[PDB]
DNA sequence: TCTGTTCTTCGTGTTCCTCGTCTGTTCTTCGTGTTCCTCG
RNA sequence: CGAGGAACACGAAGAACAGACGAGGAACACGAAGAACAGA
């Protein structure tokens, strides 16, 4: 059981310096090479660094050096990247990584973060139930929802019945552009279970808002 | 610099067939000491990815031995015979040679399946919206089997794409297709200009394009 | 033109620390082969 | 006739030693590539 833990989701503002603490377990520290993977989402991975535990080696890529800093500590078990120089176009997810041999290549992941840059100011969401077009079931088949508007973070979890109804159901991304965000999701439920099953919309929010709306 | 070239970026895969991804590289692969040594690592979505494949063909500790490794040269093949279900995801292949050692991505697995019919439904805004001067017409279209979809938005007999939004989804685990939400957002002030809201979409299976008009 | 020195990239050789690989040697156990002994 | 204990082996498992390979940094005497303050 050599498996990873990372903090947490961390949101930070432009300009500043903001932290990486890297846990792990089993075997270990010393002998071995932490190494360390960016990913952006929508485009391929990437890798940023590696520090040996033993001597310190410090190295970093041919376009990353001088940007962000690669320290560990033994006795906390712990990696640390510190970064600067920051814009919002790194508001993505960063893995921690166990080395199998020589920093050649990796064996196991950590789960990362989620490093994002805030803008504008965090606002609660606005929850809409979706509603029918004729009301009570006229069909085969009835299709109902939740459209949400106005949020700023992202951790804007949607769960209907409090993690329950995982089959026929639309989980849906968030779009990032000038701030504004927009959830709109969609499950399409059978014709007898209307007035009994009314399945709530529920957006689980931790800076703002933990939200139930019934349609 | 570092470029790798994944020249099987999609493939059609359903669960008992074969398939061979060759991850080609844009220069020669070969060491000081004659071996090569190239990684393939699998996500899938919703945990962190794993070590698969780590030299050619030998592998980690514990994984199933139905997968396979091959080639040497420029070009590098991974076999697969009677796919299952529970190893969907993204392959990686890492650049065994130059001194950047840089990742590469662009390989997904694509399960293959029967086409799926259209669902398509509208929603008129609510009124908690209709009280803020805005609105936002939402057309619901599912069940997507192929990725090549064109939609458009009519309001009275005029073509405007502007003010819309469109939202997608990913590979899904059970339904194994996609789906598909397109909203139009304006004022109140920009809603009531016209009458009648119309989205119209651009599938395969249905040969003519699917187009749905409602009033309110 | 160089030195007192400082801020950086690449080698000439050695040692320290960790590791994945390969070859020979040795100890114990197991599906079992050679003589003695024993078990029905 | 079937099998086991004692010393050796066909092959396999756990372990250790000896040698070599390369992978990553550290230290030292010297070499190449750009520069600056003062001195001769």
């Amino acid at each position: 059981e050599v498996q990873l833990q990372q903090s947490g989701p961390e949101l930070v503002k432009p300009g500043a310096s903001v932290k990486m603490s890297c846990k792990a377990s089993g075997y270990t520290f010393t002998s071995y090479v932490m190494h360390w993977v960016k990913q952006k989402p929508g485009q391929g991975l990437e890798w940023i660094g590696f520090i040996n535990l033993y001597n310190d080696g410090t190295k970093y890529n041919e376009k990353f050096k001088g940007k962000a800093t690669l320290t560990s500590d033994k006795s906390s078990s712990t990696a640390y990247m510190e970064l600067s120089s920051l814009t919002s176009k790194d508001s993505a997810v960063y893995y921690c990584a166990r080395d199998y041999y020589g920093s050649r290549w990796f064996d196991y992941w950590g789960q990362g973060t989620t490093l994002t840059v805030s803008s504008a100011k965090t606002t609660a969401p606005s929850v809409y139930p979706l509603a029918p077009v004729c009301g009570d079931t006229t069909g085969s088949s009835v299709t109902l929802g939740c459209l949400v508007k106005g949020y700023f973070p992202e951790p804007v979890t949607l769960t209907w019945n409090s993690g329950s109804l995982s089959s026929g159901v639309h989980t849906f991304p968030a779009v990032l552009q000038s701030d504004l965000y927009t959830l709109s999701s969609s499950v399409t439920v059978t014709s007898s279970t209307w007035p009994s099953q009314s399945i709530t919309c529920n957006v689980a929010h931790p800076a703002s808002s933990t939200k139930v709306d019934k349609k | 610099d570092v470029l790798m070239t994944q020249t099987p970026l999609s493939l059609p895969v359903s669960l008992g067939d074969q398939a061979s991804i060759s991850c080609r590289s844009s220069q020669s692969i070969v060491h000081s000491n004659g071996n090569t040594y190239l990684e393939w690592y699998l996500q899938k979505p919703g945990q962190s990815p794993k070590l698969l494949i780590y030299k050619v063909s030998n592998r980690f500790s514990g994984v199933p031995d139905r997968f396979s490794g091959s080639g040497s040269g420029t070009d590098f093949t991974l076999k697969i015979s009677r796919v299952e279900a529970e190893d969907l995801g993204v392959y990686y292949c890492f650049q065994g040679s130059h001194v950047p050692y840089t990742f590469g991505g662009g390989t997904k697995l694509e399960i293959k399946r029967a086409d799926a019919a259209p669902t398509v439904s509208i929603f008129p805004p609510s009124s908690e919206q209709l009280t803020s001067g805005g609105a936002s017409v939402v057309c619901f279209l599912n069940n997507f089997y192929p990725k090549d979809i064109n939609v458009k938005w009519k309001i009275d007999g005029s073509e405007r794409q502007n003010g819309v939004l469109n939202s997608w989804t990913d590979q899904d685990s059970k339904d194994s297709t996609y789906s598909m939400s397109s909203t139009l957002t304006l004022t109140k002030d920009e809603y009531e200009r016209h009458n009648s809201y119309t989205c119209e979409a651009t599938h395969k299976t249905s040969t003519s394009p699917i187009v749905k008009s409602f009033n309110r």
